[PDB]
């Protein structure tokens, strides 16, 4: 019918008056703020805090919570639900972390779709504009297609490094932005992918299929011992925070940076690829993004806890030192993409000075956070040593 | 004083856990308190409601502790105790695959993480032993759970049953 | 050659289940019975980039509403005083298990071995921190815009003082979380989501309209629109381990243990909500859950599940029996302890007792006569000096709270179950109200520590209690919970001390 | 108060019950879609044509008018408020022109919008990052700050001419494409503009003031001729279709891409600069939209005009002639610009390859569409006769 | 450093105004008699990207809010039947305001010679598209989701037929592009918008909710954000001629004309509108007119442009003699021809005409008596073979069309003017309803030669022009136009057929 058969409280004139004659004269409380018990980070309370603090029903057992008592069902052998023995970090509160970015689910889905559909506009105008007739076919069907394809899996990899995290997170805020960390490299593996599939379509003879990138990743030595670092960072590491630690103030923060920026992002443009840069500059947006996030909760909030700065710190530099050498090992392997390249495309010099801006930017963002005690030169000579 | 999350049961633990300043003693007052408060297993109920939040004060003086006595290979691969993590590890892994039933294997397991739950040995260990354990375990136990009468059920587990209503 | 050219999802998915790769290691950090076939498939071909973008879409649509023209309708207030409270409950509660329900499926998503599994269940884990926030918007919104702001405020910390919450944890959080991934899974998926949550959404949306809240359907019916791709993963983690050995040996046995999880607390948790925190009602209760549980989930869904190895649960036939009464059962208990919530309740008007009794023959001879007697002893006036709790311990009627569900009973009361089994076990006493939670406990001890209420407030005067979880309006002295709706004759912090309730554990009794 | 003062219709029980007593059993109408009338250049009516088409209350004798009698108030003169006078060309109906995109305002301020935010991202990102520190210094603080900075002002010169035509559009369909076309150029050179005031941030010697690329555009040698290729197109033509045309499928078709594609997004790359082609990448994103629907209003509704396809296409062709000549000549002073780029940055074969691409393209895309017989060699040539 | 670092709107607007260079031609390409200085500045620093967000925002709530709660709360169908008609041509005729205004700014772009005051000239022309759509879009949500979309539907071509829509032209589409550039900003801009169409828009969302129309407001605030940024550029427009000498010798009688052209049409048709095409009332016309006119603009407005020499329109007191009595003299003509329209209208009920005569004293004997004479008549019953106009014709009140303002008029029958002034001038008659309007065709007899509707329908008998213009509902009988808003007894294009009536030119009655 017209009106409909189900009536409504809010529009029905009978059920209406029944609603509006039972309420009060005003509010029973003034206090109209969701939230307003929670310590704001900035000036005043973001609708960031007040939707995601405290959602996690933590008790006081663990640093932070606000329940009482044990978990209601554990795991057989006595497991709690979410416990301190997940991890050696110690802090006075797991709700103390704030992305700064204050990414909450509606803001991150927005600002990824907006970047779905304007790559998508991108690639319409890139087909139709013909810009792929000025980029070196060796390049292409080489260094992008096998070399940047096969990093797909890097990043594939550091994605499911997050898996356990998702899972065990001490707090909501750590928990979102740990899903968000993750959620930002499937992302970009997918793009790599997205790339040698519109590739296939405007380049005829491009073969979209994964085979041969995976090939390069699981059997080549460029990729080696990057793989080897990916594998461990991800099934060997049990404890959340040794993971999303290491994965980006480690290895994403050398490696990653170094063959995303340093390689790709730096090199493409000189044969005529556009193409490539237009979607590393989404994962270097992502790699920034995070590294925000990162260090709050890290530096900020662990690493210059009140009563926990020293042991955390400890524990953080014995991580570094733990997956530097297996990240440097990776490091060094990718020296060995170098070689392949066509005479004349870069030197010696411009690589060093490429890896010494990696490091640079680790020492400054990530190592001196703790006080590692980081030897640039000596990290630069060890990887050097690569170079075929 | 005897709030829900302040009283003078956990004030008395946090001046006791204030005078453990020495790795050794710290671990094992923490190992001593798990066998005494924790786990169905418990010696005694009486710190039932503050026991939870009492043990990780004392985790986070044994982590201080151990931190700052072991160098960095130790940290990540012996217990506080100086065990090597990984032949505790797959020892408890081993008698758990030998275990002959559910009963014995829930002694393992249960006694695995009160003797050894972090920060006693390092949690990539830990974690990775309650992967193993809870699995013999889960597998031992829930097979034919049914079939066994709550009558018979009750007198394996042992309780003394108190009180039986049915309408 | 130049026509404008793009690439969609689906183009990209279709290589993602290669995107895995095979390593010594690369196996599921949980303790697990079962494994999860290798080649596994997922029902939706998405990529981050367009669940990013389907869900943005929705959010427009949501947030516009909320913002714009229901708040110039002025939405927020234009609810029924009874609903508004309900609502306090509801997305708070139902917040926990979409919270919850983020670790879980971040746990299956572990579990999982296939590329294409693992991106169904990381979907869900989107999804539910989507869910997560909005519930939290339902409580973020009330509070800034409706009649009663207190409890829509801080529930956070507010539902801790009170029982209700205890036992929401147990199906919502821990039963989501805690244990085989598979069990979990069904917890959550098979039968949380499959036989209670998603036919509850829909169904509060409808009793919300009927109330005047038109905030909780738009936000609910969208997050009904996720929900519906939330089946594939759950009926996708049955067919993933169907072809192991284990599963016939496991899969019936967790199932139960599941299904009776869930039952025993949503069967008379979201009838008293549903009955009790309403004026007007949709649906009797009795009707509803048996369409739901017996008809729709223990027989269409799980039928189909068939041809996998799933058989119906072996304790449908006892919850059905216990489940006529049940809601009934336990609103008396909510009401009795009504200082103990985050919320205000009021008691049966006379129309509702017809409503009732038309309902329930025989709800008048035991509930309405208890519910007029309180009345007279003045349980809404704060001068009385009366709490329902005391007429329970006048008339030797002990409240236990269950050790493995956390659900309160009365058995000396109740018109629906009245088993009750207390054990002795290495120096602490124990209290069941069922055979299953009973047989839970025997077989897994450790599983089941949880100390209740009585045992936690035990010898503390009612009063401290509530200031010291802060129980308390912004004034600093009127109580959150109210044992009436209405704007006046509120009580006070010192209505309370005056009664002198001091709490005391039931089960000490027995020697 | 907690209710307000205000009552309304839709909750409030009075007020509500007298509106539903009011009502009708059912609608009195079946046809719920408005613009029915319309005819769908697709399938089915989309949401672009209806919200779009018949607004402008044209007579009917301005070809597809609906509307009867002469303008109710007109200039001081006689002149109409709008007229078949305004312009050359001629059609069966006016409203026949579809933006192949459907853009209404909705979707054109949503997809702009999410550009904006996106590069408020990519900026963050790219100075946190410190990608600055691969790039040319010669190139940056002399062709990127002077000869980029300067064409600025031709993209500017290109959204003014679309003015006129903004007042005389003879239709809906037609006013909201040059509407759209013009923004987009504007929003082009501020672009240019917000690129060179980020490098004013990062890099601390860099200038931002438009003082350095406007004297370029004003008294320089390499933009000499397009500026006075600019200053025609939009002050001498007074016919918006005119305009139009001969700045979207002549001028900036060929000049315009060759600058923007050919020269900085071909170039800037090997400088190590990603920034540039991030903006040059929407610039060509914008092009590559409105050339769709320049098409389809010169080529699919006026050059094919079932009545009046042979006139058209010779105004067309008319007017191609007429401007390819300021056009190749604005290219030609281009040229001169090559010679102050650092050594072995790019020989004579790559650029010939670059205009013929250009030049192809326009072809392809435009000279073909109305029989205009252009000759690929000797426009090449004549440009390239200014290095 | 590596800051995070990026550059907002105003940092590229800070540089915006050198963006423009001198050149032999760069100059207007439109006939005026004023010089905008090229220094001027606008109020808002905004730049394309940072217009479309902030645009792009706005829809993101008022759409959301449309497709979402308002549908699911039939927000399209429980409004009053004479609003439903009413949002028809209120909604349509703003339309091509908002559309024609987007060439006249575009006039004004072309005019300014400063890029900044071109810049606000540009965000205005894309405005007025977003608002033509928005209207467009309230006509098309009525359409879809309405008790009667005829009219709403086709508008852009029905209401060709009318003469309602002659008037709406002038001041809406004509009087806003063709004068000079200064001359139509001030029709639009100073008085058009300053003067009536803001105040309006807010106004309509007001009856709009007291009618049940929720759609309306939704869309029309939006609009209204908009808005409070155009009245910048008319304020601007006014400081870039001041300066010049031919500001003082010409502004006051553009700005004079363009007074009186715009209230010459509004005065009796927002009246209208508001008082009849409602049932619920928010506030009697001649409050509202006497506070937007004399008040707020006449007053306020107007007295901050004094030190830019700008003047009270002289013809101000003639205005507010002639509105009194403006808008009800109008209806009578509105409904006697209501065969023409492309909307159903109602006569006043028993507790509207008490409200008339409340608030209008004396409006029952003139007004009331005729109207209730009518209906008792049967101009509501089609077997009745009566339509007003024949009760005109009958007692000899002619209804003459005013050449210059296209607004209807009967001084035989006028409580308000009834002035009459015809003239014959190269073998064409011409009549004119007030002093203004004559001089502005003596003085420019060729901007005004729009032919009426008695001169187009001349001869021509009724019911052919409403089948030649379409003004007929799907089952192409009965008629969009009717007397009544009930519905049943829907007039037929038969039923007007047999009134046998046949339009004849008014003025030849002179000879
Ligand atoms: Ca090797
Ligand atoms: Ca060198
Ligand atoms: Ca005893
Ligand atoms: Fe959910
Ligand atoms: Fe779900
Ligand atoms: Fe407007
Ligand atoms: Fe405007």
């Amino acid at each position: 019918s017209m009106l409909g058969e189900r009536r409504r409280g809010l529009t029905d004139p009978e059920m209406a008056a029944v609603i509006l004659k039972a309420l009060p004269e005003a509010p029973l409380d003034g206090n109209n703020k969701m939230g307003y018990f929670v310590t704001p980070r900035w000036k005043r309370l973001t609708e960031y805090e007040a939707l995601t603090v405290y959602a996690q029903p933590n008790a006081d057992w663990i640093a932070g919570g606000l329940d009482w008592g044990d978990w209601t069902q554990k795991f057989h052998g006595g497991r709690p639900s979410w416990g301190n023995e997940t991890t050696e970090l110690r802090t006075v509160d797991w709700f103390k972390h704030r992305d700064p970015l204050r990414r909450w689910h509606a803001p991150y889905v927005k600002d990824k779709a907006e970047e779905w559909r304007y790559t998508d506009r991108f690639l319409q105008g890139y087909s139709a504009d013909g810009q792929i007739r000025a980029m070196n076919p060796t390049w292409r069907d080489e260094f992008i297609n096998r070399y940047w394809g096969a990093f797909l899996f890097n990043e594939y990899g550091l994605f499911n490094a997050h898996s356990q995290g998702a899972r065990e997170a001490l707090s909501d805020v750590t928990r979102v932005s740990l899903a968000f960390w993750g959620f930002d490299k499937i992302d970009i593996a997918q793009m790599i992918q997205l790339e040698r599939g519109f590739l296939a379509k405007i380049v005829p003879g491009f073969d979209e299929s994964t085979a041969v990138p995976k090939a390069e990743w699981t059997n080549g030595e460029v990729y080696k011992s990057a793989r080897l670092a990916v594998e461990g960072l991800w099934q060997e590491v049990f404890d959340w925070n040794e993971s999303a630690f290491s994965v980006h103030a480690v290895y994403d923060a050398l490696f990653g940076q170094f063959v995303r920026r340093e390689f790709f992002q730096r090199l493409a443009p000189r044969f005529g690829d556009n193409l490539t840069p237009f979607f590393i500059n989404q994962a270097q947006t992502y790699f920034q993004i995070a590294k925000q996030g990162v260090q709050d909760l890290y530096y900020n909030c662990l690493g210059d806890d009140p009563e926990f700065s020293d042991y955390n710190r400890t524990v953080m530099r014995n991580w570094t030192g733990k997956w530097l050498e297996p990240t440097i090992a990776a490091l060094r392997d990718f020296m060995g993409l170098f070689a392949k390249l066509p005479a004349g495309t870069t030197d010696k010099e411009e690589i060093t000075a490429s890896l010494y801006r990696v490091v640079d930017d680790w020492i400054e963002d990530y190592a001196s956070r703790i006080d590692f005690k980081a030897d640039r030169d000596q990290i630069v000579k060890a990887v050097l040593a690569g170079l075929k | 004083k005897l709030g829900i999350h302040s009283n003078d049961t956990r004030d008395a633990w946090v001046n006791k856990i204030a005078q453990l300043n020495t790795l050794e003693k710290a671990a094992e007052m923490l190992k001593q308190f798990r066998m005494d408060h924790t786990t169905p297993f418990r010696n005694s109920y009486e710190l039932d409601n503050d026991y939870l939040w009492i043990e990780a004060k004392l985790e986070e003086k044994v982590a201080v502790l151990k931190a700052r006595a072991f160098n960095e290979v130790d940290f990540r691969h012996k217990t506080a105790f100086g065990e090597d993590a990984k032949s505790v590890l797959d020892g408890t892994v081993a008698k758990m695959n030998a275990a002959k039933d559910k009963w014995e294997a829930e002694k393992i397991h249960i006694g695995f993480r009160q003797a050894y739950k972090p920060p006693i040995m390092p949690v990539n260990y830990f974690l990775d032993g309650e992967r193993q354990l809870g699995t013999r375990l889960m597998e031992l136990r829930n097979l034919n759970y049914y079939d066994t009468p709550l009558e018979e059920l009750r007198k394996q587990r042992g309780v003394r049953v108190v009180h039986l209503q049915s309408p | 050659n130049r026509a404008p050219t793009s690439v969609n999802a689906q183009e990209v998915h279709r290589w993602l289940q290669s995107f895995n790769w095979d390593f010594k290691n690369n196996r599921t950090k949980y303790a697990t019975k079962y494994k999860m076939a290798n080649e596994t498939k997922e029902q939706f071909k998405l990529i981050a980039k367009e669940y990013a973008r389907m869900e943005a879409v929705k959010d427009e649509r949501q947030f516009g509403s909320l913002q714009d023209a229901l708040t110039r309708l002025n939405a927020g207030v234009r609810v029924h005083p009874k609903w508004n409270e309900t609502m306090k409950v509801v997305s708070n509660f139902l917040e926990v298990g979409e919270y919850n329900a983020i670790a879980a499926t971040g746990m299956l998503w572990d579990s999982a071995q296939a590329a294409e599994q693992k991106n169904g269940y990381l979907a869900q884990v989107l999804d539910e921190i989507r869910h997560t926030h909005q519930c939290a918007y339902v409580n973020y919104y009330f509070a800034k815009n409706g009649q009663d702001p207190a409890g829509h405020n801080d529930a956070r910390r507010t539902r801790t003082i009170g029982p209700l919450w205890k036992g929401m944890k147990r199906v919502f959080s821990d039963g989501f979380i805690s244990g085989d991934a598979v069990e979990c899974s069904l917890n959550l998926q098979l039968v949380g989501e499959a036989c209670f949550t998603n036919p509850l959404i829909v169904a509060v949306t409808e009793w919300a309209a009927a109330n005047g809240d038109e905030i909780t359907p738009t936000v609910f019916l969208s997050i009904e629109t996720d929900e519906l791709r939330h089946m594939a993963n759950g009926y996708q983690t049955v067919v993933s381990i169907a072809n192991d050995p284990a599963s016939a040996k496991y899969l019936n046995t967790d199932l139960n243990n599941a299904f009776w999880t869930q039952q025993k607390y949503f069967t008379p948790v979201l009838g008293m909500l549903f009955e009790y925190g309403s004026k007007f009602k949709v649906e009797p209760w009795v009707k509803t859950w048996d369409r739901w549980v017996y008809e729709d989930w223990g027989g269409i869904w799980i039928g189909r599940l068939g041809k996998y190895g799933v058989e119906s649960p072996r304790s449908l036939k006892d919850a059905k029996q216990d489940a006529y009464w049940a809601h009934h059962d336990l609103y008396l208990l909510a009401y009795a302890l009504w200082p103990t919530g985050f919320f205000r309740l009021a008691l049966p008007d006379q129309e509702e007792m017809e409503w009732f009794e038309a309902n329930y023959p025989g709800w008048y001879d035991h509930y309405g006569k208890i519910y007029e007697e309180w009345r007279a002893r003045g349980c809404e006036d704060p001068s009385s000096g009366f709490i329902p709790l005391m007429w329970f311990i006048e008339n030797n009627h002990p409240i236990y709270i269950d050790r493995v569900s956390q659900v309160p009973f009365c058995p000396s009361l109740a018109k629906g179950a009245s088993t009750l089994r207390v054990h002795e076990y290495n120096g602490e006493m124990h209290t069941f109200s069922d055979q299953w939670g009973e047989r839970m406990w025997l077989a897994e001890p450790e599983r089941y520590e949880c100390q209740n209420i009585f045992e936690q407030y035990e010898g503390r005067e009612l009063s401290e209690v509530i200031a010291e979880l802060h129980g308390l309006r912004s004034d600093g002295k009127t109580l959150i919970a109210q044992p009436h709706v209405r704007g006046d004759k509120l009580w006070t912090l010192d209505d309370i001390k005056r009664l002198n309730c001091v709490f005391k554990n039931p089960v000490k009794a027995f020697n």
